RNA sequence: UAAUUGCGAUAACGAACGAGACCUUAACCUACUAAAUAGUGGUGCUAGCAUUUGCUGGUUAUCCACUUCUUAGAGGGACUAUCGGUUUCAAGCCGAUGGAAGUUUGAGGCAAUAACAGGUCUGUGAUGCCCUUAGACGUUCUGGGCCGCACGCGCGCUACACUGACGGAGCCAGCGAGUCUAACCUUGGCCGAGAGGUCUUGGUAAUCUUGUGAAACUCCGUCGUGCUGGGGAUAGAGCAUUGUAAUUAUUGCUCUUCAACGAGGAAUUCCUAGUAAGCGCAAGUCAUCAGCUUGCGUUGAUUACGUCCCUGCCCUUUGUACACACC
């Protein structure tokens, strides 16, 4: 507690003087999309394998 | 949207074909008539059927109607 | 012509009973009156200051008279109302219980109400007397 | 006037007009006939009613709206802007209050003066949004007699409601001022102003 | 004892479900088709309907 | 200001791309037997009275 | 009710408790302008001073006004409940005070400065211009200082 | 899979049903899962009659 | 025994029960007369069954009405309906048809549902909005 | 209860219910019939509670 | 500014002098002639009804209405 | 037509799922079967006022009698009926009349095949594989944190007041829920300004809490248009309440503090009748905590009865080198 009050670089008028980063308003990033149907698992079960099961 | 479905007009169809005698134009007679002749599992359906086969009659007397 | 308090309009009534309850002068105002708010949900203390205890007594009475029995609890639930939680939405509150009990406690002493069976406060037989009385006079003011 | 009495009494002035002429809380439904052509059947005036509160059916079918009592449509369009949604009592009393006021100034019938401000304020022709072959133009079109009373009711209420906003005056006064200024349109009223300019915009693009 | 009628009958069907699921599993190899609970004075009757009773 | 009182004798259709306007052939009451087609704003049925602020002119197609 | 007159002896804009107070308004609401004086405290006191609440702060014989003064710094002597007051039980002398006018700003300081000199989480919270009552600061408090 | 469901239905049909529907979702022997609809006869899929006449 | 009918008015969730018997001409509601009713703006609407038919009709009969259910305005349109139906229930059972149908003829000429209950009912709320039809506001993205 | 198991989708509620009907009959009987009427006329899923005292 | 919170006797002289010719007088029309703030506007309409002058055809809180006496 | 709902046209005819039917709930039963856990009438018992009988109440059942209110068994009612318009005089559509009800009678419930790498291994003792498995990612104990605040975005709550705030006063609901291995719904009475405490009371509940005397609202006044007595942020001091525990203040009260906001830019959502909007309640969650939800009633409009212009989606026609199907 002793350090907390006296320490400058701390407060509200402190932070309110600095500039808000651009990543604040970065919107979405979309992640992975429109790649959804293309299988990263990269297997493709086989004609004989899918007829033996079903 | 008041329109009779096929299960209503098919009933009304096959009713008047064999039952045209009896089956006076008046609803309430025909409605009650239906219980003793045709078997229908719903209160409403019977009334819906009746009211339509009623309509078939009321026009039929002005000349034939298709089907 | 014969009279009951149900023959007299609500507000014209309770004023007159409060008019005479003043000239009576025998009430027992608890002494914290004029400093008190009547509710936990109210903004200001009553605008009448001296008085309004004559009005709440004349309120409480005519209510107790019109029905079977009414407890201080019910009286809390009645007069109370929507309170302003301000920024928050308005919820019902009961009025100040003591204010409603010390009308009953001091309407008992004045013989216009009585501790009932079944709990509560039932209108007094002499209450029926004293109420219907000023009822008739109120229509007989308008002659 | 034949004052019959019975056990629980009905007051004299009460008793009087009731069995007698059918008038408002008290005001004359006779006289007060539509002061313009058209507007008939779109200005009700019958059957008479004591007060402007009614159960009402006027929704479920189209022109049942125009059959409602015109003063009832006055209070109906009156209760609004948020907090006043519902709460017809405030409006019905403000109208009796207003009728009290219009009658007090230059006499006659406030109920007729109401109709006098309605028959005045209907725009005769107005404009529509037309896409075109370019920048949208204005097509002057005549406007329905029903709508003519429609946009007249809100016209007066808006002006009486908008002017009563944040000024010491009371709604009934701003209601009467509006109705009176429009009874014979003085162009000083919010309603008569808007009427002319939307009829001006029609003669404008023509 | 001392149950509300409301709270009891809820705790009844719950007693149905619980007992129904204990039989769904243990008796699965008998083809257990579901139970019924007939209650009377004295006992509580519990009726298995399986397709193999002999193993039950 | 000449007052043109035109009774709606028939409802035609709804012009405009948003379809608020109602097409109507009317009849002016002074000196009947002649007729014009005008365009209205709000709700309209037959035998409504309408006030034209000019007599002879006609609209047809709105879009 | 009844029209009154008096004379020019009605005076607007009277100064008391080192604050200027508007006349020509109901005296109950002229006393709330003074700091530490709210609508309840102006009500109870104006009552307890036996002053007409129908009357405006304008006339108010200076004997009346000096009565109104006296009770505001003497609450327990004129029997105002002691729950009716803002500073109760204090932090030091243990007594109950109604702090008023320029003295509420004055005593307000000490409360914070105590908490500040104590190195209290709420004084920390105060030094930083933040929300001391524990509410979420994320969304609210934007246009700020 | 195909023999189990087709045999089951024939039994439920031979047992005098008015129809039956065997669904199997999931993955069997091949990593990507699929479904299957095995069905026969007649069913109603909607309304109250489902509660009475179809057992699921 | 006295000749006694009973009727009811219904407006919204209100039920206004009527006892119309033969008597000295009292009309009182719950425990209180019809000169109160206390909207006091709309009390003219419970006067309405009387002033349509004329005031004399109510002498040889007695009227009491007791309402429970609904709100303030809800009960009035019930009790004015509870009256007009008793006054045609009395003229139904005791005095002849032709006057009952003279009242029914001038009751429903001006109407406002003195005889007929108002079938309009509160609709249920559906999830997704505070009201029945009203839906919660959507922001897209 | 929310239809969906987890979080997502438009928020679909669902209202289940269970209907309880309660009847009671009054009789005056001797000892043999109360015991005879109660011991039989059992039935599954129905809850039969009987006793006299005026209280 | 406009004040109108006090008698200022020549204002009271206005009252008896300036309220004929009024087809409408109320709380608003009192403040509408350059005088009489509302808290005394009712006071003035009560005292104006001490005798004659205003004739009370209206009723209550909010709307007040009067005319001259004849 | 709301509908592959039909009419009709017709190499098709006649059927199936889905739609509809069905189901639930809401509207109507001076008719049927009944009810001290629902009431109405009469009769006693009784209080006040008028005293002409009367008006208005109290009344452990004191008995008589009843079912209109109410409650839930059993049924009946609507079929867009009657009629007049219109149209391939076809399905239908349209107005009046009748009617509890004529927008599929209003509202839901249920819901065909097919598509998604939509969401959910954080609901599961549903589960495959991989990870970890004793210095544990298992489980627990201690404490903090999910609330952290230069800011960006979304659902909302409260406000800018005079159709209003405030003080009295009149005082009106429905859907609800509630205590046994207890500590719940709680009347009533007492002490307290308030919050609340305490002594009793009924209720496993159509029986007691409850008539949940809800709130908008009506009514008589206090203010008087002035960031005002509109607004209640922020904050200080004091009292209580939940709980082992409240500081970063669970919640409530009392007083003091009195910010922004003077109708809100581009945009943009919901909604057609007892609806919208205003108002509160009950339930979910809960030891304490609703600015949230799921229902409910209370007050109750303005405006459509149309359209394809924006937007979205369905259908045919068309084209194709796609068919893992424009990711
Ligand atoms: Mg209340
Ligand atoms: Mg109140
Ligand atoms: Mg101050
Ligand atoms: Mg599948
Ligand atoms: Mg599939
Ligand atoms: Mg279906
Ligand atoms: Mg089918
Ligand atoms: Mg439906
Ligand atoms: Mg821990
Ligand atoms: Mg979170
Ligand atoms: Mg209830
Ligand atoms: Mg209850
Ligand atoms: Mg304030
Ligand atoms: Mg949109
Ligand atoms: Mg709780
Ligand atoms: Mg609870
Ligand atoms: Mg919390
Ligand atoms: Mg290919
Ligand atoms: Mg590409």
């Amino acid at each position: 507690n002793e350090g907390a009050i006296r320490d400058k670089t701390a407060g509200r008028r402190n932070n309110r003087s600095k500039d808000v980063t651009d990543s604040a308003t970065t919107k979405k990033s979309n992640t992975r999309r429109a790649t959804d149907r293309h299988s990263r698992t990269g297997k493709t079960d086989t004609k004989k394998k899918v007829n033996q099961g079903w | 949207g008041r329109v009779r479905t096929k299960t209503v007009k098919r009933a009304s169809k096959a009713l008047i074909e064999r039952y045209y005698p009896k089956l006076t134009l008046d609803f309430q007679t025909n409605k009650r008539l239906c219980d003793e002749i045709a078997t229908i599992q719903s209160k409403r359906l019977r009334n819906k059927i009746a009211g339509y086969t009623t309509h078939l009659m009321k026009r039929i007397q002005k000349g034939p109607v298709r089907g | 012509p014969g009279v009951s308090v149900r023959d007299v309009a609500a507000q014209d009534f309770i004023n007159a009973y409060a008019s005479f309850l003043q000239r009576q002068g025998k009430l027992e105002v608890p002494g914290y009156v004029d400093i008190v708010k009547t509710s936990s949900g109210n903004e200001m203390p009553p605008q009448d200051a001296e008085g309004w205890f004559y009005k709440r007594a004349a309120s409480v009475a005519r209510h107790i008279y019109m029905r079977k029995q009414v407890g201080v609890g019910k009286l809390n639930k009645l007069y109370g109302g929507a309170k302003s939680r301000g920024v928050r939405p308005y919820k019902h509150i009961d009025a100040s219980g003591s204010i409603n009990r010390k009308v009953l406690q001091a309407l008992e002493k004045i013989g216009i109400v009585e501790i009932s069976p079944k709990g509560g406060r039932r209108i007094s037989e002499n209450g029926q007397r004293d109420l219907d009385r000023i009822a008739a006079q109120t229509l007989e003011e308008d002659e | 006037f034949t004052p019959v009495v019975l056990a629980t009494p009905i007051p004299e002035e009460v008793q009087q007009a009731q069995t007698e002429i059918k008038l408002f809380n008290k005001w004359s439904f006779e006289e007060v006939e539509v002061k313009d052509a058209s507007l008939v059947d779109y200005v009700q005036v019958r059957q008479p009613i004591f007060v402007a509160h009614t159960a009402g059916r006027y929704a479920n079918k189209r022109f049942r709206k125009a059959q409602c009592p015109i003063i009832e449509r006055l209070t109906n369009s009156l209760m609004m802007n948020g907090r006043n949604n519902g709460k017809k009592l405030k409006a019905v009393r403000i109208i009796k209050h207003t009728l009290d006021i219009i009658n007090v100034l230059t006499d006659q019938n406030p109920i007729q003066v109401v109709v006098d401000a309605i028959t005045n304020t209907g725009p005769r022709e107005d404009t529509t949004r037309v896409g075109g072959g370019g920048a949208a133009r204005r097509q002057a079109v005549d406007v329905s007699p029903l709508r003519r009373v429609n946009q007249a009711i809100a016209l007066l209420t808006i002006g009486a409601r908008e002017a009563a906003f944040r000024n010491i005056k009371t709604i009934a006064e701003t209601l009467a001022e509006e109705l009176i200024n429009a009874a014979k349109g003085s162009s000083t009223s919010y309603a008569i102003k808007k009427k002319d300019e939307l009829e001006r915009v029609a003669k404008s693009n023509r | 004892a001392l149950i509300s009628k409301k709270r009891k009958l809820v705790a009844d069907g719950v007693f149905y479900a619980e007992l129904n699921e204990f039989f769904t599993r243990e008796l699965a190899e008998e083809g257990y088709s579901g139970v019924e609970v007939r209650v009377t004075p004295t006992k509580t009757e519990v009726i298995i309907r399986a397709t193999r009773t002999q193993d039950v | 200001t000449p007052v043109t009182l035109a009774k709606v004798i028939k409802v035609l259709g709804r012009t405009g791309s948003r379809g608020g306007v109602t097409q109507v052939r009317v009849e002016f009451l002074e000196d009947t037997s002649r007729t014009i087609v005008r365009n209205v704003k709000g709700p309209v049925r037959e035998n409504d009275i309408l006030v034209l602020m000019e007599s002879e002119r006609e609209a047809r197609r709105l879009r | 009710s009844l029209v009154v007159q008096e004379q020019g002896s009605f005076q607007h804009i009277l100064r008391l408790l080192n604050t200027n107070v508007d006349g020509n308004i109901k005296i109950v609401y002229a006393l709330t302008t003074i700091k530490g004086v709210g609508r309840r405290y102006s009500n109870l006191v104006c009552k307890k001073a036996d002053v007409d609440l129908h009357k405006r702060a304008g006339e108010l014989t200076q004997e009346e006004l000096e009565r109104i003064v006296q009770i505001m710094q003497n609450p327990t002597h004129y029997k105002i409940p002691a729950w009716f007051l803002n500073r109760q039980n204090d932090i030091t002398d243990g007594k109950d005070y109604h702090t008023l006018a320029n003295n509420v700003e004055s005593k307000l300081r000490d409360d914070l400065e105590r908490l500040k000199k104590i190195r209290a989480h709420r004084g920390i919270r105060h030094f930083w211009g933040l929300r001391v009552r524990g509410q979420h600061t994320k969304t609210t408090g934007r246009r700020r200082a | 899979i195909r023999r189990a469901a087709y045999g089951v239905v024939r039994y439920v049909m031979e047992s005098g049903a008015k129809g039956c529907e065997v669904v199997v979702s999931g993955k069997l022997r091949a990593a990507r899962a699929k479904a299957m609809k095995f069905a026969d006869g007649f069913l109603i899929h909607s309304g109250q009659p489902v509660n009475d006449f179809i057992d699921t | 025994a006295v000749p006694s009918v009973q009727t009811f008015g219904k407006k919204k969730s209100a039920t206004a029960v009527a006892h119309v018997k033969a008597g000295k001409g009292l009309i009182k509601v719950n425990g209180s007369p019809i000169t109160l009713v206390e909207p006091e703006i709309l009390r003219f609407k419970v006067y309405e069954p009387l002033l349509l038919v004329g005031l004399d009709k109510f002498s040889n009969i007695d009227i009491r009405v007791r309402v429970t259910g609904g709100g303030h305005v809800s009960q009035v349109y019930a009790i004015r309906q509870a009256i007009a139906k008793g006054l045609v229930a009395y003229h139904q059972k005791y005095v002849d048809e032709q006057s009952k149908n003279e009242l029914k003829k001038a009751f429903t000429s001006y109407d406002r549902t003195l005889l007929i209950a108002d079938s309009r009912r509160p609709e249920p709320k559906k999830f997704g909005g505070k009201g029945a039809r009203s839906r919660f506001q959507k922001s897209y993205r | 209860t929310r239809k969906t198991p987890n979080g997502e989708g438009s928020k679909t509620w669902e209202t289940y219910e269970m209907r309880i009907h309660k009847r009671y009959i009054d009789l005056e009987a001797p000892v043999q019939i109360v015991k005879r009427i109660t011991q039989i006329t059992i039935e599954p899923g129905v809850d039969v509670e009987v006793v006299v005292a005026s209280n | 500014a406009q004040h109108a919170v006090i008698l200022d006797q020549e204002k009271y002289d206005r009252i008896l002098k300036e309220v004929p010719t009024y087809r409408y007088v109320s709380v608003s029309v009192l403040v509408d002639r350059l005088k009489i703030g509302g808290s005394l506007a009712r006071i003035a309409l009560r005292h104006l009804e001490k005798e004659g002058i205003i004739k009370p055809i209206s009723k209550h809180s909010k709307q007040a209405i009067y005319t001259r006496a004849t």
